[PDB]
RNA sequence: CCGUGAGGGAAAGGUGAAAAGAACCCCGGGAGGGGAGUGAAAUAGAGCCUGAAACCGUGGGCUUACAAGCAGUCACGGCCC
RNA sequence: CGAAUGCCGGCAUGAGUAACGAUAAAGAGGGUGAGAAUCCCUCUCGCCGUAAGCCCAAGGGUUCCUACGCAAUGGUCGUCA
RNA sequence: UCGAUGUCGGCUCGUCGCAUCCUGGGGCUGAAGAAGGUCCCAAGGGUUGGGCUGUUCGCCCAUUAAAGCGGCACGCGAGCUGGGUUCAGAACGUCGUGAGACAGUUCGGUCUCUAUCCGCCACGGGCGCAGGAGGCUUGAGGGGGGCUCUUCCUAGUACGAGAGGACCGGAAGGGACGCACCUCUGGUUUCCCAGCUGUCCCUCCAGGGGCAUAAGCUGGGUAGCCAUGUGCGGAAGGGAUAACCGCUGAAAGCAUCUAAGCGGGAAGCCCGCCCCAAGAUGAGGCCUCCCACGGCGUCAAGCCGGUAAGGACCCGGGAAGACCACCCGGUGGAUGGGCCGGGGGUGUAAGCGCCGCGAGGCGUUGAGCCGACCGGUCCCAAUCGUCCGAGGUCU
């Protein structure tokens, strides 16, 4: 009754806590692939990512890869099959959420209108955090 | 089926807001304003939102009032003067009752609207 | 017969196996027998549910205490069930196991005084070419002295939904217990808050 | 004038059935409390006003 | 979703460049076609001598779309072109190679060398 | 009044013997009423003698919401004077 | 005289319906008065600006100014004209 | 029918007929199998997209299970089209000395805002349903829906002169169509956010507003409404039959599905499924409530006046809605408004600091603003009230 939504909220248990978060900048990442009759393969797929679209629990996003001579966008859930995450270049520093502009205009032109943030970068130094004192703090 | 969602308005876009507008420097100027029910009904939360910022007293909200209001006379009223009185009071700085008979013109229903206090 | 009465609540999807299964999430709260109808006197059976409980004893003329869990009767009314008799005092969701098939009734969306071509999808007049006060019109609607009439039926413009709906044999993905809840294979009449009520399927 | 038209001038019968409905309903009125006057409800109307509220002139 | 008067890129070496659909060999009134989709097709460019002449009636099977194709794991795909592969009536491809990535469908739907001499499956 | 013009071309009579044409009071902003008053007469009160029909009202009697019709007619029966 | 798509006149039906004549746009506070969305004043809002501003010809012929008016005219209202 | 019955074709909307083009039965076959042929039963459902012509029709392209033929004023112009036919202009070929003329060609050519009755699609008001109520129901009888292809397994096995390929049975995929839905996908999202130009203005700088549409322009975009998106449906099953096939069986010692009887047997009929439905005046059932004459007729309303259970009005509203109706609230309250939180959209506000001569750039900062969505909160508003309404006719 009284949260419509709240009850709902409580059936998404399938949520997820282990991915890097990124937004409009540049991720890559793999997958889960059927075929050969296992559920098995793992491939990834390596882009920038051209829009998220937010919404709690299936939130989705997209990349943009060019394979060969073609463009590719991919969606994903954000959940489920995908075993990691882990991403290349948080670079963007886009002025804009959704930046599909780049369909139309891309190649070196992106690279020029798509420079590094070293903010976030400069973050993920911090982020290092690799000093080795497990079983010795 | 139009209508799922929030917010009556007849006259268009631009010629709407500018009532709201001149409602509200009418409201926060007289205290009192005698308008038809509806344009009442709509003129209330326009204003209490006005009101709240002015609370609030940082140059922002000053600012963010004048986009409506492009009076600082008026504006500074409000903030000096007006959105003291409230502070204590969190939501519903206005109110609105109706009156009994209508215009001899086109009998349309009359409210009135009051700052409270 | 099994069934319940109950609430969409919503939907999202959710993954099995290694699919996005999209689901509808009903509440299906607890529901008070509140009547047996019998053959002997009725001349039927079915049983007589309850749904939401709150009620400020608002019970007048049917204060109907009578049957045990007269629990102040139910805001959103009660419903029968046709052929259905079980454990007297109450229906959970304990009632349906998944992988279950149901049929759901419920309401779907009013949609007002709806043009021909949409109560329909009659095809409309040409946006061009051919004059033009009759894009959305619904054309001739008859031949000439015979019969000099419009049949009865005749596809028109009208009040369309807001009507009695039932959708069938959906999947029963999962039953939540602990919360009343129950997910199926999404897409059921009406809007969300929205009353409906959940039957056992016709395959067999 | 042109297309559709009255094919018979209408009965006085069938006239004064359609308007079977025309009928006005009298106002909705009320008592105002601490005043001696018959008002619609929901209303502040000057024969009183109010209490702590606004209206016309009273001393 | 391709319909009659699509064109289409070809993705092989059969010498064509353009085709555009006349049918989809679906049922008798499939309205579009994507993935793994077999289609009928005029020729409508093509280079200078080959398989493939301009105006020759062909059969080929569309590989990638511009109009997503939504999979059951609820993720999607969707290129910058539709383009078909040419293929023979007993359904192999006439052509030697094929460029550019092509969707996982055909391999559900038979088309295993096509797939095989794909850069790239996605 | 119509038409540039030649030209075309209507409608519209009646208080009462006498104006004695209704002071003054009342409701109303007035228009209109209601009393008072004149008169043999005012349902002769001012485009006022007579005031037919269509047409519109108000009250009263009989009557009608499971019947189908050129509306009437013949018969019975009920209710009303 | 009952018919001439008759002649003049009056009164119906459609009907409380279509319409109320440019989608440049309004709002509030005060006045006035029997009565005000429609008149006066103020302040906000919008529209015109080789004009929708200013001046002249022709045409019109008192429509000009001021004071009284509100039956009718004004496509509503009217205290305004 | 000339005081007017618009007169091809197209579109839109259908509905009917069977002499059936698919799909379901079936008998003959010059039927080996497969595939035909032919006739018989059967419209339940289906019966495609293009090129050419105003075309009807037709031929052609690519498909298809199939690409049926007709009626409904050569259905349908108070529904649209006007390409053709069919006025006035013009030209050709042709006929006439001519003026002109030709189902011969050619280019052009005004298709009317208001629905009174019947009909039809929706939605209400009244009254009735023999006390008065509030719920829940039964289903007489209607309507809806009925489709079909492929691949595989049996088995390359029955059959075969081979060069192919079944019956029966069993599985897994499609195509259209129908009802619903917004999670995903994909649209809109008219002021939710940002950016841009010109000009006028507030207040000079900064910072804002107006107008460039009834959004100036641009880039995004929740809720909702939606299809390209998603889930479902045709069924299984039973019953009676059609053509057709039989059992037993005389009249007629034989024979005969028939005269007595009995079995099989169709996408067709009936039921089963979904939706409407007691104005089903034949006005149904069950649960639960309120019950009294208080005052007057010819003695139970044909009686008024207060009432009862209840119900109206008025008010806040609603994925209900043209109005009405419906549903939910009315202070004992979270109904709308405001405010707060969460979602969500935009994508680091203003101000200050610093950097650069400057346009600018960094930091503060995922900032600032912020419709509808899921919620919380009595701050504002549903104040105070009124009017209805049994008192219950007969063996």
């Amino acid at each position: 009754m009284n949260r419509g939504a709240l009850i709902k909220l409580v059936e998404s248990r399938y949520v997820r806590t282990d991915l890097p978060e990124f937004r409009p900048g540049d991720t890559v990442r793999v997958s889960y692939k059927v075929k050969e009759g296992n559920r098995t393969r793992i491939q990834d797929f390596e882009g920038i990512v051209i829009r998220i679209r937010r919404n709690g629990f299936n939130t989705t996003f997209t990349v943009r890869k060019v394979s060969y001579g073609v463009g590719v966008e991919r969606i994903f859930p954000l959940h489920s099959p995908l075993i990691q995450k882990i991403d290349i270049v948080q670079r963007g520093r886009a002025r804009r959420a959704k930046l599909y502009f780049i369909r139309n205009l891309s190649d070196r032109e992106i690279r020029r209108k798509l420079r590094a943030d070293r903010k976030r970068i400069d973050q993920d130094r911090a982020a290092e955090r690799a000093a080795k004192e497990e079983a010795q703090k | 089926r139009h209508l799922k969602s929030g917010r009556k308005l007849n006259r268009h876009s631009s010629h709407r807001l500018a009532l709201y507008r001149n409602q509200a420097k009418s409201l926060l100027t007289h205290g009192r304003i005698t308008t038809t029910v509806p344009k009442a009904k709509e003129l209330r939360g326009f204003v209490d939102h006005l009101i709240h910022l002015a609370k609030r007293g940082d140059l922002h909200a000053r600012r963010l009032v004048l986009r409506d209001l492009q009076d600082v006379k008026l504006v500074r009223k409000l903030f000096d003067e007006i959105a003291p009185r409230y502070r204590d009071r969190q939501g519903g700085y206005t109110r609105v009752l109706k009156l009994a008979e209508r215009r001899r013109g086109d009998g349309a229903p009359l409210a009135l609207v009051e700052l409270v206090e | 017969m099994k069934g319940i009465l109950g609430v969409k609540v919503g939907m999202t999807r959710i993954f099995r196996d290694d699919r996005a299964v999209p689901v509808t999430v009903i509440l299906a709260g607890p529901c008070p027998v509140v009547q047996r109808r019998t053959p002997e006197k009725d001349g039927y059976t079915a049983v007589q549910l309850g749904f939401l409980p709150q009620n400020p004893k608002r019970v007048n003329r049917p204060l109907k205490g009578h049957f045990a869990k007269a629990g102040v009767e139910p805001v959103r009314i009660l419903r029968e069930i046709r052929d259905f008799n079980p454990e007297g005092d109450t229906v959970t969701v304990e009632i349906f196991k998944p992988g279950e098939r149901v049929d759901v009734t419920g309401t779907s969306k009013g949609r007002g005084f709806a043009g021909v071509m949409k109560r329909w999808n009659f095809a409309g007049g040409p946006d061009s070419h051919g004059a033009h006060k009759i894009h959305r019109h619904p054309g001739s609607i008859g031949n000439r002295k015979t019969p000099g009439r419009v049949y009865k039926g005749k596809k028109m413009a009208g009040h369309y939904g807001a009507e009695r709906v039932t959708v069938m044999n959906l999947e029963v993905v999962d039953v939540i217990p602990e919360e009343n809840l129950l997910l199926v294979k999404g897409a059921v009449p009406g809007p969300n808050g929205g009353l409906v009520i959940v039957r056992e399927t016709k395959k067999a | 004038a042109k297309h559709p038209v009255p094919k018979k001038k209408t009965s006085k019968a069938r006239r004064d059935a359609r308007r079977s409905h025309h009928a006005l309903t009298p106002p909705t009125l009320v008592p105002c409390p601490e005043c001696k006057a018959m008002k619609p409800p929901h209303t502040v109307c000057p024969e009183c006003g109010y209490y702590a509220g606004r209206k016309v002139l009273e001393v | 979703m391709i319909q009659p008067q699509t064109y289409l890129e070809v993705a092989d070496n059969t010498g064509a460049r353009k085709i555009m659909c006349i049918r989809v060999l679906k049922g008798s009134n499939a309205k579009y076609a994507t993935v793994g989709d077999v289609i009928v097709a005029s020729v409508k460019e093509a280079i200078p001598r080959g398989a493939v002449k301009e105006g020759d009636v062909v059969k080929a099977v569309v590989v990638r779309t511009k109009k997503e194709i939504k999979r059951p794991d609820g993720s999607a795909i969707r290129f910058d072109d539709n383009a078909a592969v040419i293929i023979n009536n007993q359904l192999e491809p006439r052509g030697t190679r094929v460029f550019g990535p092509v969707a996982r469908e055909l391999r559900e739907k038979g088309f295993m060398k096509i797939v095989s001499l794909a850069p790239e499956v996605l």
